RNA sequence: GGAGCCUCGGUUGGCCUCGGAUAGCCGGUCCCCCGCGGGGUCCGGUGCGGAGUGCCCUUCGUCCUGGGAAACGGGGCGCGGC
RNA sequence: CCCCGGAGCCCCGCGGACGCUACGCCGCGACGAGUAGGAGGGCCGCUGCGGUGAGCCUUGAAGCCUAGGGCGCGGGCCCGGG
RNA sequence: CCGCGGCGGUGCGCCGCGACCGGCUCCGGGACGGCUGGGAAGGCCCGGCGGGGAAGGUGGCUCGGCCGAGUGUUACAGCCCCCCCGGCAGCAGCACUCGCCGAAUCCCGGGGCCGAGGGAGCGAGACCCGUCGCCGCGCUCUCCCCCCUCCCGGCGCGCCGG
């Protein structure tokens, strides 16, 4: 149950030596003096007449495809998306103000909350101010304006995550022929647990943003480029 | 085999040359010691300017 | 509720005197006129918004007549704020002197 | 979306190269007061240059051959046409974009006009050198309307003097209004100078 | 002289030219030096069995 | 007041002094001349131009009610006149 | 101190392809201009003949046209409609 | 049929993102060697010595209000400059960026572009797979200790025990 003995000096490079790690791990004093045809393998079964049947769990298949592809070469370095490292830009801190650029909420200024467990930024503009729900965004699609409120004394709910922000439509077993199968019903509900979570989060955000003067006006405003204003010229 | 650059790939550099581990352990540890000593010299210089 | 893109000019293609490499476009972004200040736009998603006769689809709306040719700003071009782009489809070469849109959301700053 | 350039004091080819490039970059440019264009080198040099240009003409049919435009606006159009790729469709579109005027017309006399210091005589020529006005050059080659343009420019200089007098009156009203209001915009004026205005 | 540029290189120059551009002639083939076993098989009878021996 | 075809460019505007480059911009004009204005003398403020195109002007979320600073302003492609 | 009708293994000296038209398949390294000319491969094309396809065809052969689908670097070829 | 439970080719089209590799092109930093064992420079100046442009002077003239400015005349040092007798941390070819060669006397981090194409299980009761060489590291077969402690347990926001 012991943790890492040497510190991460450079990523991929040990810190002390071979010999100092030898002396710390103590391979000294751990010099250890340590030098079918008849029976069935795995049946699970039983029968009344004829004795007990010898069944075959995970039996042979009934059709083999006439052509098939071979195996691969194990690809040597690949990790799935749930096992990646999660990056953060230096301007995105918990408590900053973001300019959202690509969605239907385009040009809006949002109090940032936290980085989720999927690389997606948690986003909560005040619904009374900017009409923004609990919404995920991405780091590449967002200009991070350097205006940082004090936010560390809040209580975000732990149950909201990437599994909580997930769409649930497009089910299989319908009749699939006619004037049916998801062309109708025209709607999607609000799921009022989302409303209760939005109230419990913006009721903690709002007295910490109405203390700064004109900050609620800056959040109710929308960002837009105009004549004579260029992003390599203005600083944010 | 794809030729990976030994000047950019540390474990390829170690496969070709195992002494590069100590060659990069030094000039990190020694340069960190020298940076600490220069920060200490700057702190002593600021103490001499204050005195 | 306003503009979210920067004004630019499709000034021409990557070319010599008598050659032409149509797979690389030259883009003059308005406002920047130097090699030092065009480091902001390196990698920005850019497009040529046009329209035609037949109605085509639109993501997030009804079908309309507008069309785009998307791309990506590759690197700068020679000391005066001119920059290069490589689109996923080549430009018609009728867009000489017309607007393109360099967006703001490969944002790294 | 339209540049209005003044031809006063600007050099001929120095202005024409910038105009040709900015019109090929897809921008409407209106160059105006083109008889105020001055050309470096003195008057006898520039006059014999244009007289040699007049001598270059087609022997068999001069009406078919080179068209020798005498007006200064069309001389500027010619020296931009010699820089534009006018044998192509984009060059003909650039010639359609460019609008050149002698004097300054009532569609453009009440517009703020621009000055190019990269093509201007005080910036580019040494003050000990010589030059020649394109208006005098055109009038002594054969352009007819220097005096009519002079009287029309005198009329509009009187009108612009009246307008600038009214602008000075509005500006003294603006300054005395700021003097009256600077007690009640005390925290409106300060929040501009803490961010970089009015200082 | 007029077709070449020749000089006296440095230790780090030899290091870049052998690690980054390490191409050996094994059975008259331009094979990359991705392992010390290639040099140890080709020049094992000459005392040069690794990249460091070759650079030295 | 209405859909419906074709062709496209666009993505706030700037509604204006002349003028010199070894100079120029702005005031009252106590002083003078000319037809309220212009011009001349003296004086005063800046001049890498803040009476700045390195500039100026418009906000680009909405509506509910209930206070403070400021304001009699805006509108009905407002009706008639100069 | 035992056999692999099975030690269960990055290697199975026990028979040993999915990979083998061996005139085939596969793995590295270098190179790729061309007239006159020389050589090689054409499952490129025409005509007739000896074999061969239990070949095609009036429920539509050859030929011809094609704003159709394609393949081959190419010579050309296979379909869809009349 | 409910299972996206595991494997394989994948999607009708338009796309986006993440991490990793190869080739590049740039940026921000950190510290090192040589020199004429760098040159002048930054700070306190000390007891002497010589020379030269010409200054809170002297002084012919000019311009103004006892005072200020310009010019010239001998020229000391109280305007300065250079050289010799002799010495103190104060330097890092230095973000007081005044000009070099550079790198086992050298390394870290970041941004932008292009591309991924190769496929060592076709076994009947036994896994439809890992990985080969290199740098490591974590656990276990050795035992203790300190702190933060979060899923959890106890006590009065704090403390105690993977
Ligand atoms: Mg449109």
């Amino acid at each position: 149950p012991h943790c890492s003995r040497n510190p991460v000096l450079v990523r991929g490079i040990g810190r002390y030596s071979r010999s100092a790690m030898y002396s710390r791990k103590a391979l000294y004093k751990r010099k250890y003096a340590a030098p079918v045809l008849a029976t069935v393998t795995k049946p699970v079964g039983g029968d009344k007449n004829g004795g007990t049947r010898v069944v075959k769990l995970r039996k042979m298949p009934r059709y083999y495809p006439t052509e098939d592809v071979p195996r691969k070469l194990l690809s040597h370095g690949r990790k799935p998306f749930s096992q990646h490292v999660r990056k953060l830009r230096a301007s995105i801190t918990p408590g900053t103000i973001l300019i959202i650029l690509t969605g239907r909420h385009r040009g809006k200024r949002v109090v940032f909350l936290k980085q989720l467990s999927s690389g997606l930024l948690l986003v909560t503009g005040p619904l009374s101010l900017n009409r923004v729900p609990l919404r995920r965004t991405h780091q590449k699609f967002v200009i991070a304006t350097s205006t940082k409120i004090d936010i560390s004394g809040v209580k975000i709910p732990k149950h909201l995550t990437d599994a909580y922000f997930k769409k649930k439509q497009l089910r299989k077993p319908r009749h699939q022929e006619g004037e049916i199968f998801d062309t109708e019903k025209e709607k999607y509900e609000i799921t009022e647990q989302r409303k209760v979570d939005q109230k419990a989060v913006d009721s903690q955000i709002l007295p910490k943003i109405k203390a700064v003067p004109q900050l609620q006006g800056y959040l109710r405003s929308v960002f837009a480029l105009t004549n004579g204003v260029y992003p390599h010229k203005l600083v944010f | 085999v794809l030729k990976k650059n030994p000047l950019k790939n540390l474990r390829i550099m170690l496969k070709l040359n195992p002494y590069a581990k100590t060659m990069r352990r030094n000039t990190i540890l020694r340069q960190a010691r020298n940076h600490k000593l220069r920060v200490e010299r700057a702190a002593a210089a600021l103490a001499a300017k204050s005195d | 509720s306003g503009r979210l893109w920067c004004k630019a000019i499709f000034a021409g293609y990557k070319r010599g005197l008598r050659n032409q490499r149509e797979h690389t476009a030259l883009l003059k972004i308005e406002g920047v006129y130097a090699r030092d200040e065009t480091e902001f736009y390196l990698g920005k998603r850019c497009a040529y918004v046009y329209k035609a006769k037949n109605n085509t689809v639109t993501p997030g709306g009804k079908p309309n007549k507008t069309r785009v040719i998307w791309g990506k700003v590759t690197r700068a071009h020679g000391n005066s704020g001119m920059v290069r782009a490589k689109f996923r489809s080549n430009l018609p070469a009728k867009a000489i002197g017309h607007r393109i849109r360099v967006m703001l959301y490969p944002s790294r700053i | 979306q339209v540049l209005v350039l003044d031809g006063r004091g600007h050099l001929l080819g120095r202005l024409a190269a910038i105009v040709a490039k900015q019109v090929l970059l897809g921008r409407k440019v209106v160059v105006v007061r083109c008889e105020g264009i001055n050309i470096s080198g003195n008057f006898y040099r520039n006059k014999l240059k244009y007289l040699a240009f007049l001598r270059k003409r087609m022997n068999t049919n001069p009406s078919r051959g080179p068209y020798h435009f005498r007006a200064p606006s069309r001389i500027f159009w010619r020296t931009v046409r010699g820089m534009l790729p006018h044998k192509t469709k984009r060059g003909q579109a650039a010639l359609d974009r460019l609008k050149v005027f002698d004097g300054i017309p009532p569609p453009y006399d009440k517009k703020k006009r621009m000055v190019v210091p990269a093509a201007l005589k005080v910036v580019r020529l040494k003050p000990t050198r010589k030059f020649a006005y394109l208006g005098r050059l055109a009038h002594e080659v054969g352009w007819k309307y220097q005096a009519v343009t002079a009287t029309l420019e005198e009329k509009r200089k009187e009108k612009a003097k009246i307008h600038y007098r009214k602008k000075k009156q509005l500006m003294r009203l603006r300054k005395q209004a700021e003097k009256n209001v600077e007690k009640k915009i005390d925290r409106f004026t300060e929040v501009l100078k803490t961010h970089g205005f009015l200082v | 002289e007029p077709y070449i540029a020749w000089g006296y290189p440095n230790l780090k120059s030899v290091n870049e030219l052998i690690y980054k551009r390490g191409y050996g002639k094994i059975n008259k083939k331009r094979i990359a030096l991705t392992d010390n076993a290639l040099i140890a098989r080709s020049l094992g009878k000459y005392g040069i069995i690794c990249m460091e021996d070759l650079i030295h």
